[PDB]
RNA sequence: GUAAGCAGAACUGGCGAUGAGGGAUGCUCCUAACGCUUGGUUAAGGUGCCAAAAUGCUCGCUCAUCAGAUACCAUAAAAGGUGUUGGUUCAUAU
RNA sequence: AAAAGUUACCACAGGGAUAACUGGCUUGUGGCAGCCAAGCGUUCAUAGCGACGUUGCUUUUUGAUCCUUCGAUGUCGGCUCUUCCUAUCAUUGAGACGCAGAAGUCUCAAAGUGUCGGAUUGUUCACCCGCCAAUAGGGAACGUGAGCUGGGUUUAGACCGUCGUGAGACAGGUUAGUUUUACCCUACUGAUGACUUGAUACUGCGACAGUAAUCCAACUUAGUACGAGAGGAACAGUUGGGU
RNA sequence: GUCAGAAUCCAUGCUGGAUAUGCAGUGUUAUUCACCGCCUCCUUUGUUUCAUGCAAUGAUACAGGCCUCUGGCCUGCUUCUCAUCAAAGCCCUGGGCGAGAAUCUCAAUUUCUAACAUUGGAGGUGAUACAUCCAUUGCAGACGACU
């Protein structure tokens, strides 16, 4: 019970692209519009 | 990337959290200085 | 019973109409480059020729995508296309035939050589005018392909090269036939008769 | 299908005007406007007495003789551009809201505030060769003025389709900008 | 029978028992029926390329923001159009 | 020939020469769209309608048929999951009105995005309670059982009613009743990997394929426009919410 | 002949690119007889979808163009160059010298082009490295792979 039912109809007589499956999840390349609050220095008082 | 901690800010947006101090999540990126080296030409073709 | 290599400019040529002369001279095992491929012409116009493109689009394998029709952007891919579209290009000897074509969207190699025209196959002889025709430079960079510009630029900057060449041969073909009638002079009088029979 | 058709056009005095290939260019004392006519299959040729100016077609078939008259019209346009420019008056219409209108004269550009009662502002940019008086005296009132009359009359008519009702009936409410004559300055 | 690649008859010819060339592809359509073959000529059907042969010659019509393109055959109608090309017949150049 | 039944306890030889599913031809029936103009529409055939007639389209209904399948293509419905169509319910941009405003009705480009929570029934349909921008209609072997479920239908047990002298029968009702196998090929999803004007290392280019955002509400705009009055918008701006 | 114009379309951005058996730039290139390059000179073999001059560089227009431009030209690469005199041979800095060539007996492909790779020689200049297993890691992981 941890997986889809139906894949597909019987035509096209074939697995779509589009139906999801079982495989790798992360280790994905990825976002914008993240706001800098800080810059610091490592040269007290951060 | 390091880390994240949260920190506390004032708002300055009327929302009802205008001027209000709201704590937030914020991911500490540790960040030495990059050393420049090389340099590289790039010539416009057709194909790219 | 041909020539080593034929290299066709391909502006005022229509799409067809040249690929069909263009493909049966493959076949023949002539060996043939075609040269400003983004000029080339069809008949309609260009909303219409647009539509047809979007119907190509349109077309894709719908279990995997990736697999099937290959829609090429490129003005000298688009060609191509046509070409192979005139050959049985699944049997081995169809194959042998594209090996031969060579096409470009006007580089270094071939600038320095001549550029000949197939007369059958072009616009001003065969669209009766006022007929609306189309660029292919225009209808591929309508649908995504992105070097427009740049085949504006390097043609512009090449034509530049190629009319200081144009006045250094222009210069020396008033140089040669300077020193012919001086030539034609000298020599006896009989033969001078004798060549303008000829033409000479 | 018809052999022969050829009208003529009488050039006035102040102008010159100098047809090579299908591209006529014509200078007058106020401006001048350069045009293309290379879609036509026609023949233009001034005369000896070089102020009139034939224009001809051989085999013209009954839809393509309709475009000997379109060349006439377009290049007479060109001579009372050259000499006396096209004024198109616009004037303002509104109920309740008064419509408030600036220009940055020169440029030229048409910013319109509180069109039926609106926030949002609507700046209409002109074509090159044309430029906007405020029509002084006359209340409420602009003057569209140029060489061309393609350009002008676009310009007029692109200020009424940013001014466009929407969502209401278009009889009762009226708001609006609209050309009142066409004309031009110098008489 | 509303009709059906539906059911039932009459005359002749086919398919079944039958390939070959054409109709892209098809048991029934077209040409034409077959011993192994060399040369010549056609049939149906075709001649821009795939494809052997015409980007042949000559005269009209058509521009389609879903043109059209070859019998059986792989659908289209009533009703419209000041889009264009001709015709028929009245009325003062329209 | 000299001759009654029953079998759901059933058996055998066969049959796609022959029914019950899909598919195919057909489209009466169902569904959808045109043409003409008697009248309706205070007045006015045509904003919106449209009788008496008449021309089409569709295969989402149901027949008609028997071409395929009887040495078996696993017969309803739900759940899950994907994609496609447009004959568009909502959202975008228009046009028309018997459009003052608000609210609508009609039509064009539109399938980019979205179409829900429950009560009763095995239901498909249906009918209610509610929400919502809207709760549009369909296809893909009446999608989808080596994917599940087994409530229904359709074995054997048993009950009632009607029919039969009886064994038994019922498109009458009722309860109890087994849902088998992937490790093969392809497809799809992920994983390494030989080789190409040498090896090996680093930085790159980007043909081509896939694509992603989309709806609502409040505050001001404004009790303004418009209206005899009741009622009552919109754009720009600000702030949130749903999926 | 133009113009404005959408929740549309195509780009852009985003994901892949062992989705083009695609393409570019840069680093280092085998401890000194030991292999290994690059550039000439000249020989062994073996590849080619295809050697016999397998030849020729403005850029446009077509109800117009080009210039050697007070003139001349267009109506086709239908042209314009190239092709000789002894051998696909031998001698003199690219042109030029001479010489009884046949009985190759009536034709037999006119065996030698081109670059690409390769066997072994001459002379000129050069170079003295990495990857995998292994152990370790855990930003990774069914095993490979990856850090």
């Amino acid at each position: 019970l941890r997986k889809i039912a139906c894949i597909g109809a019987w035509h096209p007589a074939r697995v779509q692209f589009q139906v999801p499956r079982h495989g790798q999840k992360g280790y994905f390349h990825r976002e914008m519009n993240k706001k800098v609050y800080r810059v610091g220095n490592g040269a007290p008082r951060n | 990337k390091a880390g994240m901690t949260h920190v506390v800010r004032e708002l300055d947006k009327g929302s009802k959290l205008h001027k209000k101090e709201i704590v937030e999540a914020v991911t500490v990126v540790d960040t030495p200085p990059m050393v420049c080296v090389g340099v590289v030409g790039y010539i416009e073709t057709p194909r790219g | 019973t041909f020539k080593k290599v034929v290299v066709i400019d391909c502006q005022g040529h229509l799409l067809g109409r040249l690929a069909s002369v263009v493909a049966k001279e493959l076949l023949k095992g002539q060996q043939i480059i075609c040269v400003r491929c983004e000029d080339i012409n069809i008949s309609g116009s260009l909303h219409r020729n647009r539509l047809k493109y979007q119907r190509f689009l349109r077309l894709r394998m719908n279990s995997n995508p990736r697999r099937g029709p290959y829609h090429l952007r490129a003005p000298s891919r688009i060609l191509w296309r046509t070409i192979r579209g005139m050959l049985r290009h699944k049997v081995e000897r169809g194959q042998k035939a594209l090996a031969r074509l060579q096409v470009y969207e006007v580089p270094t190699m071939v600038e320095r050589k001549k550029r000949m025209v197939v007369p059958s196959a072009l616009r001003i002889v065969r669209l009766k005018p006022k007929r609306n025709f189309c660029r292919l430079g225009d209808l591929s960079s309508q649908v995504g392909w992105s070097h427009g510009d740049l085949v504006a630029r390097l043609e512009e900057k090449r034509k530049t090269r190629s009319s200081a060449y144009y006045q250094k041969k222009k210069e020396r073909t008033k140089m040669q036939t300077e020193a012919k009638q001086f030539a034609q002079t000298t020599l006896p009088k009989d033969q001078v008769a004798f060549l303008q029979q000829y033409g000479h | 299908k018809s052999v022969y058709a050829c009208e003529t056009i009488t050039i006035p005095a102040g102008v010159t005007v100098d047809v090579k290939s299908r591209v006529v260019t014509v200078k007058g004392k106020y401006g001048e406007i350069t045009r293309a006519f290379r879609h036509l299959p026609v023949d233009i040729q001034k005369t000896k007495s070089g102020n009139r100016l034939k224009v001809e077609m051989w085999y013209g078939t009954c839809t393509d003789l309709s475009c000997i008259r379109t060349l006439c019209s377009h290049i007479k346009n060109m001579f009372t551009g050259v000499m006396k420019k096209f004024q198109y008056k616009m004037r303002f219409v509104y109920a309740h809201f008064p419509i408030n209108v600036n220009i940055s004269g020169n440029g030229t550009v048409v910013e319109i505030r509180n069109f039926l009662g609106e926030k949002r502002v609507r700046i209409v940019k002109m074509l090159p060769g044309v430029k906007c008086e405020k029509a002084t005296n006359v209340k409420d009132e602009i003057a569209l003025t140029g060489t061309d009359v393609e350009l002008v009359s676009r310009s007029a008519a692109l200020i009424h389709q940013s001014t466009l009702v929407r969502r209401k009936d278009i009889r009762k409410f009226l708001d609006g900008i609209y050309v009142s004559e066409t004309s031009t300055v110098e008489q």
